[PDB]
């Protein structure tokens, strides 16, 4: 039972290894990158027109740091008046 | 109280007497 | 609110993006003119007849490598390589420019990398014919990025990461927009075990593409995973799941590793463990009833086929896959575990204790199979030699949270007693990774430590014989109070030792 809460403690951790099938990059996988030989720059400025506020709020809830303020302006050269 | 309710047989080692407990059918293979 | 799903994003791009880069039907001019044809996908395609009408028409090479991506979403390797291979027999390619012939040599390149994937095998061929068609294509055309993108995956597979990691910084010195050279270079950073670094490069990704492929969000779940936030890891691989329904069981599988750990670590009551740990099971049987030959669903259902008493099926099991997945190293470990696990009831302690070396020769990071190793040491009465690969095992790993290891090198060295003061520390230490973790402190090293402590103080003896006393409640044995008796005696308090002694 000493080796059966040892197991438990470390469950499924140097399990996960070939779990990494995920990260391999392929690019015929993506349907629509190659329907025209410039169709990877067409689906790059395609993102452009989205952004943050684009995303799904859970996607948006996804991405925490590992709101502005309103005394932070950006610097300008000009000015007005 | 959280602290010593989660103490319990599967923490004190009687966890495979527990899983023991649990009764399942697969569809293995073998 | 609005609902998370692939339409979600579809909706949010415009309709060319919507509707035309899933098409199923290929247009086709032919070499008459102005007629076209229209074959759909969706029926069975033959290679050889599309093959043949596409080089008699003459047309594009932009349908020819089409219809080559859709037969690899088919499966159709063969059937791909024989369409790049014919379209490099065919007229066009040979009357365009070299960058034709270079993009087709690296979809072959592509296609290699496929197969490889697709089978795990073969490596050494399917990466040199990959470096020759990819070597063809950067001699046809240097100019093309795809060709330092193939470059540095195949740098990333054969392990030559700073000349990988060097290409990508060239390709993000040309744009930083190429969001394969991101995942490349996150894959390159986690390989490299540089978690963080990786996680930004996923966040990264997955805002300028949220529909690319890989899909960024496993990713983000193995960092969070890292980072211990696996609820955000679980919600993510959900927002997966309902971007991503099919070809994605791996998914499937980190969610119910990621329910057995909530399971074991959060579960409140028996009843509750119960309830959560049969949900587990169930969810792996449904997945299962897709691939039931998944080796790592079969090393999963072996812990609980050992739980419940089948060690003939978890010996079956074990040696299934030790011999399909022989090539990865940690199933030999666990596997080897396991069967040193179903010997130890049998008492095979040489037995056990070689499979236990074997697992350990395999994966160095099984510490479960070195923990055992050292159990069948001390069961072959080799306290010696348990000792020496304990002390071993601890200098090597001396950041490593193995509570059970420090209580059983402080009960060791507290039968030896020249080395009460290693005892004192590795029982602290066990102690305090016990109530970090919010696990029951067995009172034997409460005992072992006032033992120790007779000679050093007798206050902190008798204060962890109190602690002890209190968690054993009525598991109070006569040695315990006449102990504490003992200990008020001499303390001149003749009102609690009086206590104690009745």
């Amino acid at each position: 039972r000493l080796l059966s809460a040892l197991f438990s403690k470390d469950n499924f951790r140097y399990l996960m290894n070939e779990t990494s099938d995920g990260l391999d990059v392929n690019y015929l996988r993506i349907p629509g990158i190659i329907e025209n030989e410039k169709s990877l720059g067409k689906l790059f400025s395609s993102y452009k027109n989205l952004a943050i506020e684009n995303l799904h709020p859970d996607d948006r809830l996804l991405l925490v740091d590992p709101s502005p303020v309103f005394f932070l302006r950006r610097p300008q050269y000009v000015s007005d008046g | 109280k959280l602290e010593s309710m989660v103490k319990s047989n599967y923490r004190n080692g009687g966890l495979d007497r527990i899983i023991s407990k649990i009764d399942f059918d697969f569809d293995l293979e073998l | 609110m609005s609902l998370l799903d692939q339409d979600y994003y579809l909706s949010a791009l415009p309709e060319d993006k919507r509707a035309e880069l899933v098409t199923l039907q290929l247009t086709i001019p032919l070499k008459s003119g102005d007629e076209v044809v229209t074959i759909d996908f969706n029926e069975d395609v033959d290679v050889s007849q599309l093959c043949v009408l596409l080089e008699s028409e003459n047309a594009r090479p932009d349908l020819w490598l089409s219809a080559a991506k859709v037969f690899v979403s088919k499966g159709n390797i063969a059937g791909s390589q024989e369409i790049i291979r014919k379209a490099l027999q065919s007229n066009v390619i040979l009357d365009s420019s070299a960058s034709v012939t270079s993009l087709f040599h690296n979809f072959s390149f592509w296609l290699s990398l496929m197969e490889y994937v697709s089978t795990n095998s073969r490596e050494d061929q399917f990466l040199e014919y990959a470096s020759n068609s990819l070597q063809a294509s950067n001699s046809l055309d240097s100019g093309l990025i795809l060709n330092g993108i193939g470059n540095g995956v195949l740098y990333a597979k054969s392990r030559r990461y700073d000349e990988a990691l060097k290409e990508f910084d060239n390709l993000l010195k040309k744009k930083s927009t190429n969001i394969l050279a991101i995942l490349g270079k996150a894959q390159i950073l986690y390989k490299r075990q540089k978690y963080s670094q990786a996680l930004e490069l996923y966040q990264k990704a997955l805002t300028i593409n949220p529909l690319i492929v890989p899909d960024p969000r496993l990713g983000i779940g193995l960092c969070f995973w890292h980072l211990n936030n696996k609820q955000l890891a679980e919600q993510a691989w959900h927002n997966s799941l309902k971007v991503h329904p099919q070809n994605n069981l791996n998914t499937k599988i980190l969610i119910c590793l990621a329910k057995f750990d909530y399971c074991f670590n959060e579960s409140k009551d028996d009843d509750e463990f119960t309830a959560l740990y049969r949900e587990s099971l169930e969810f792996l049987h449904s997945c299962l009833k897709e691939d039931a030959k998944h080796p790592l669903l079969l090393m999963v259902l072996a812990s609980y086929y050992f739980s419940k008493e089948d060690y003939e099926k978890v010996e079956k099991l074990c040696n299934l896959v030790l011999k399909e997945n022989s090539r990865n190293a940690a199933f030999v470990s666990a596997s080897h575990f396991w069967l040193a696990r179903v010997a130890y009831h049998k008492e095979d302690y040489v037995q056990a204790q070689k499979q236990f070396k074997q697992a350990e020769d395999s994966q160095n990071s099984n510490t479960l199979a070195k923990l055992g190793y050292a159990q069948c040491l001390i069961a072959r009465n080799e306290v010696g030699d348990a000792t020496i690969y304990l002390e071993k095992f601890f200098k090597e790993n001396q950041d490593s949270k193995s509570s059970e290891m420090m209580l059983l090198l402080g009960i060791i060295y507290s039968q030896s007693g020249k080395s009460y003061y290693k005892a004192i520390i590795f029982l602290e230490k066990y102690v305090a990774v016990c109530q970090e973790e919010n696990y029951p402190i067995l009172p034997e090293a409460y005992l072992v430590l006032s033992r120790v402590y007779e000679n050093k103080d007798l206050n902190v003896a008798l204060d962890y014989l109190m602690k002890a006393n209190d968690i054993l409640g009525d598991k109070a044995n006569v040695y315990v109070l006449n102990n504490l008796g003992i200990y008020h005696f001499f303390r001149n308090n003749v009102s609690q030792s009086s206590d104690f002694f009745a």
